[PDB]
RNA sequence: GAGGUAAAAUUC
RNA sequence: AGGUGAAAUUCUUGGAUUUAUUGAAGACUAACUACUGCGAAAGCAUUUGCCAAGGACGUUUUCAUUAAUCAAGAACGAAAGUUAGGGGAUCGAAGAUGAUCAGAUACCGUCGUAGUCUUAACCAUAAACUAUGCCGACUAGGGAUCGGGUGGUGUUUUUUUAAUGACCCACUCGGCACCUUACGAGAAAUCAAAGUCUUUGGGUUCUGGGGGGAGUAUGGUCGCAAGGCUGAAACUUAAAGGAAUU
């Protein structure tokens, strides 16, 4: 269910002898066997989780925490980082890149691991016939496949009806919808094909 | 005919330096194919000089002048006077006219 | 409305399209060390005192 | 005419021609 | 003696899946089905196992890498960007 | 004795704008253009319009207690015509005249080492 | 309608100690009263003025300081150095046909934190009784000078202040330091300090500005 | 050593 | 306010245009820039570091001719264009509008995709022109310049005289070139090469045989596509074309 290979990283307890063992998200780059440092003081290299306030400014890091206490909530899927953009002294922010284009600021006591996530250029090779779609969709949920809504009856759909193919009315529903009409593009605010540009954020 | 010898510019032996963009009418040219006059200028005209020091509060001052180099095409190099059609056995003069 | 008189002091020549238009640097009564050349219209002599509705306005070539 | 105008007149010609030529094998 | 002209590996799956979507898949299947060069060892005994897994043949290490390759574009200029910084703070 | 300002004088093709600021630049003062003198749109870049156009900055001035400038010319820069316009000599004449005091007559025209392809077309614009 | 003028009010300019002449000029700011006083909109407004005024002689008329504000007292604010910049006419009078112009930078701090660029610009100089005219350099030679230029100016700079760096752009002390150690590579000229501009300010030491006017 | 400048105008 | 020869479209107390403080984004490398450099060509102008490559010069070093030119074939090959990601500030094929105009699908004005940028592949044509194959020898004078080297009763920088570097003079190679000439060459324009050619043989590769129809048809091959390479015939005409003078 994910395309990013785990961690086995073992640690150990320092308040009673025993080994307590824990599942990271393997970056590109790290192997067996490698001494994964963990802490404000550690050096940066990359497989070493760090805080983003000991970091200089352009560190391509990955797995960035949006408040420091959720063990990881950000860029966590293959192929994927975050680009520190600017800190701020005062008040401990610091201000981050997202892999969608949002410019957002956190704090500077997240906590973030170094370098890009291993399993890029995943969805780069067409996924030729349904069996792949299956076996990859069969260990996730039962989302798979995904009927038109337009070819089902009235009572199925509310596009679906009538003695064509065809939706009838406007397929943009407003966010102040309630369930059951939130179908097709939910409050667009631009449609049809992206003949512009990436201008805001 | 070939009525010239480089024919075009200034290349002797590069087959391509540098396009410029000409001043008048924005026109994509090679840089030593556009012709080049450095248009020194004073800052103020000779009738504006008079009125300049009486309004100066200052003892003694240095003139400034406006330094800058502008590029033209062969199309408006021609029908502002600047470069004019000569004769065949003058177009061998590479001397500036004084 | 003020009077500005000025006196001819030199004249340069016709310019103009139709040449009816002559260029003449005159000398203000009022100051005899200040000149700004003027665009004129009709037949102009040298010592020749002119009215000038504007003061201050430099003569550009008509084309 | 220009030898280029020309040039593309008979540069179309050839796509219009084998394209008739395609439907009919 | 190469028996097909142009397919190559993605000539198991026929006539279908179109034309340019199997050259895709020829690029992206080269990649990945490659004997690669260990890091550690030297040897050319590199085997893929799951998808970023990259195993060993010889000494047993196991390398975490990309989906089709082992260093992608994508990490290549991030080890030179750390590379880089890694001088500034120890001079 | 002499307060002082700057006037940055921007003569650039088809408009004279003059609007003396302080010497920090964030305010300005008594702003008025080629544009606001003719009801032609011709004449905005005239030498007569912008003679106007200054006295009018210089009768507010005295108003205010600015007597001494430090006038600033400047063309359009960049990617343009980087040339003054006919009404930059008629702006410095005009307001020196009225009653100001000039010092330090500077020019701040924008020249880049150039980029942002020139607007024109390759072949040219033409007529 | 009613004319702003009467709510501005009138703030003189007192420059900093490392100079002569201290009276720049006045500004004109609103009257302080509530919502966003004066007091606030006085937080950094350059001054980009000409040092030939503070300093009286005329052979300096090529050179503007920055004067950043950064504290008002008693009607009357104080200012700091903020950036040295050259004039555009004079530039332009600088570079001529047929020589070789040579430009370099540096990214050097100072004793305390102060992060400032500096350039340097330096000409080829036609000596005397020569024949040819543009006498260009050897195209290795300028790696070399530059190798030089920035040797020294991370030697003024990185071994005292800024206020000792600001009083020493003024007698041309570091243009003479260039000059020492080139002339056993290239005949120079028109060695220069054209630019310099602070990057990050660290702190709000009051001490260090008190310090500059008494 | 600097010194003005673009309307339209097709055929026999 | 924007704008043009003149205009209108457009933006404007929603306070535009302008002024200052910054910040972000990509692109590009002004002035210096030169009848100047390098590369087989296309081409290549910010700094420094790393990684290799090359010409010229110097050489009382080496191998011993290992060479010269080139079907088939291979590498590289501006721009535009194609496929898949990232970027997408300007400019901006299509397109929408504002004028001009008899009409204006245009020139001009404004806005704006594809494109311009980059990675990974393709395509591989240009007035890809110096419209001038390459190698070798000989024939003519002159002033400059780049790179290397050798001589000075040299100049300057100098701490104590130096040594270098810069510069000057003289000479010699390898350059990009230029000027004056015609013994020579050409139909002429012109050319140190297009010269040493009827007093027509240094080695060698490619192309052309009146103008059209044809760079078209068909066939083969290459390419994802647009296309590239190879390439006629029927028929028609007696002129087409070059240089120069009035
Ligand atoms: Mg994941
Ligand atoms: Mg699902
Ligand atoms: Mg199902
Ligand atoms: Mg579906
Ligand atoms: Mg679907
Ligand atoms: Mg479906
Ligand atoms: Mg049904
Ligand atoms: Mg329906
Ligand atoms: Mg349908
Ligand atoms: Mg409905
Ligand atoms: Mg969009
Ligand atoms: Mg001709
Ligand atoms: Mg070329
Ligand atoms: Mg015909
Ligand atoms: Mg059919
Ligand atoms: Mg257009
Ligand atoms: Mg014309
Ligand atoms: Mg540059
Ligand atoms: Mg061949
Ligand atoms: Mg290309
Ligand atoms: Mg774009
Ligand atoms: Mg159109
Ligand atoms: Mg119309
Ligand atoms: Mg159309
Ligand atoms: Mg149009
Ligand atoms: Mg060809
Ligand atoms: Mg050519
Ligand atoms: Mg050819
Ligand atoms: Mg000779
Ligand atoms: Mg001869
Ligand atoms: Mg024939
Ligand atoms: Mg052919
Ligand atoms: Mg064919
Ligand atoms: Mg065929
Ligand atoms: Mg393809
Ligand atoms: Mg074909
Ligand atoms: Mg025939
Ligand atoms: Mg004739
Ligand atoms: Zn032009
Ligand atoms: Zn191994």
């Amino acid at each position: 269910g994910r395309g990013a290979p785990l961690a086995k990283v073992v640690f150990r307890d320092p308040y009673k002898y025993r080994l307590r063992e824990e599942i990271f998200i393997a970056n590109e780059g790290v192997h067996t066997g490698q001494f994964i440092y963990a802490g404000k003081k550690a050096s940066l290299n990359v497989g070493n989780v760090l805080p983003l306030g000991s970091v200089p400014e352009g560190t391509i890091v990955s797995n960035v925490e949006e408040k420091p206490g959720d063990r990881g909530a950000l860029a966590r899927a293959s192929g994927n980082y975050v680009i520190i953009i600017g800190h701020n002294p005062d008040e401990n922010k610091t201000r981050v890149r997202l892999p969608s284009g949002a410019k957002k600021v956190i704090s500077s006591d997240a906590r973030g691991v170094i370098g890009v996530i291993a399993g890029g250029g995943r969805v780069d090779k067409p996924l030729l016939k349904a069996g792949r779609a299956f076996h990859k969709y069969r260990l996730k949920r039962n989302s798979w496949p995904k009927t038109r809504g337009v070819a089902m009856n009235p009572v199925d759909h509310p596009h679906g009806g009538g003695n064509h193919q065809h939706i009838g009315k406007a397929s943009t529903i407003s966010r102040g919808a309630v369930s059951g009409q939130k179908a097709g593009l939910i409050a667009a605010r631009r449609t049809g094909l992206l003949r512009g540009s990436q201008k805001t954020q | 005919p070939k009525k010239r010898a480089s024919n075009g510019r200034n290349k002797k032996g590069r087959g391509h330096v540098k396009p410029v963009r000409c001043v008048n009418c924005s026109k994509s040219i090679p840089k030593d194919k556009a012709i080049k006059r450095m248009a020194i200028r004073n800052i103020v005209e000779a009738a504006a000089v008079r009125d300049l020091s009486e309004a100066s509060v200052y003892p003694e001052y240095a003139l400034p002048k406006t330094y800058n180099k502008l590029h033209y095409c062969v199309s408006c190099a021609i029908h502002a006077r600047i470069v004019r059609v000569r004769s065949r056995e003058d177009r061998k003069n590479r001397a500036p006219p004084q | 409305t003020p009077v500005t008189l000025a006196k001819v002091i030199k004249v340069l020549g016709r310019t103009g399209s139709r040449g009816g238009v002559t260029q003449v640097r005159v000398e203000f009564l009022e100051d005899t060390s200040r000149t700004i050349v003027r665009n004129v219209k009709g037949p102009v002599r040298e010592n020749d005192i002119l009215v000038l509705m504007e003061s201050e306005r430099e003569a550009r070539r008509l084309r | 005419m220009r030898a280029k105008w020309r040039k593309k007149r008979t540069r179309r010609l050839k796509r219009k021609r084998r394209k008739v030529r395609a439907r009919s094998k | 003696a190469k028996r097909t002209k142009k397919v190559g590996i993605t000539g198991k799956y026929g006539v279908r899946y179109g034309s340019s979507l199997r050259r895709q898949v020829k690029k992206l299947e080269i990649q990945q089905h490659a004997r690669y060069d260990c890091s550690f060892c030297g040897k050319k005994t590199v085997k893929r196992g799951a998808a970023g897994i990259w195993t060993c043949s010889c000494c047993k290490k196991t390398v975490a890498g990309g989906a089709y390759t082992v260093s992608t574009a994508a990490a290549a200029t991030v080890r030179s960007t750390i590379r880089r910084l890694r001088e500034m703070v120890e001079a | 004795s002499q307060v002082f300002g700057v006037a940055r004088i921007y003569a650039s093709f088809n408009d004279t704008f003059v609007h003396v600021t302080d010497l920090s630049g964030k305010e300005t003062i008594a702003r008025v253009t080629g544009g606001m003198k003719v009801k032609a749109d011709r004449d905005e870049s005239s030498p007569y319009a912008a003679m106007l156009a200054a006295q009018d900055v210089a009768a507010k001035c005295k108003e205010v207690g600015i007597t001494a400038v430090h006038v600033k010319i400047r063309a359009t820069g960049g990617t343009r015509t980087k040339t003054p316009g006919p009404g930059g000599q008629a702006a410095l004449r005009a307001l020196a005249r009225s009653g100001l005091r000039i010092g330090r007559i500077e020019d701040v025209t924008p020249v880049p080492s150039d980029s942002t392809r020139k607007k024109g077309g390759r072949r040219g614009r033409r007529l | 309608v009613v004319d702003p003028f009467t709510r501005k009010e009138w703030f003189d300019i007192k420059a900093p100690s490392t100079f002569e002449n201290r009276n720049v000029g006045k500004t004109l700011v609103n009257k302080s009263t509530g919502l966003k006083s004066a007091s606030d909109a006085l937080k950094g407004r350059v001054v980009e003025v000409c040092l030939a005024d503070l300093q009286g002689s005329e052979d300096h008329s090529f050179r503007k300081i920055k004067l950043r504000v950064d504290e008002v007292q008693g009607k009357n604010l104080l200012t700091n150095f903020h950036g040295m910049d050259f004039t555009t006419d004079k530039l332009r009078s600088m570079v001529r046909k047929w020589q070789t112009l040579i430009e370099a930078n540096v990214t050097v701090k100072t004793s305390d934190d102060y992060v400032l660029r500096i350039f340097a610009i330096a000409f080829t100089r036609k000596q005397a009784n020569q024949v040819k005219r543009h006498s260009y350099a050897q195209s290795s030679h300028i790696r070399a000078i530059r190798k030089v230029i920035s040797e020294i100016l991370t030697k003024e700079v990185q071994g005292s202040t800024l206020a000792q760096l600001t009083s020493k752009l003024i007698p041309e002390v570091i243009n003479k330091e260039i000059e020492n150690a080139t002339k056993d590579i290239f005949p120079l000229q028109n060695i220069h300090v054209r630019k310099v501009k602070l990057l990050k300010q660290p702190k709000f030491d009051v001490g260090a500005l008190m310090a500059l006017h008494g």
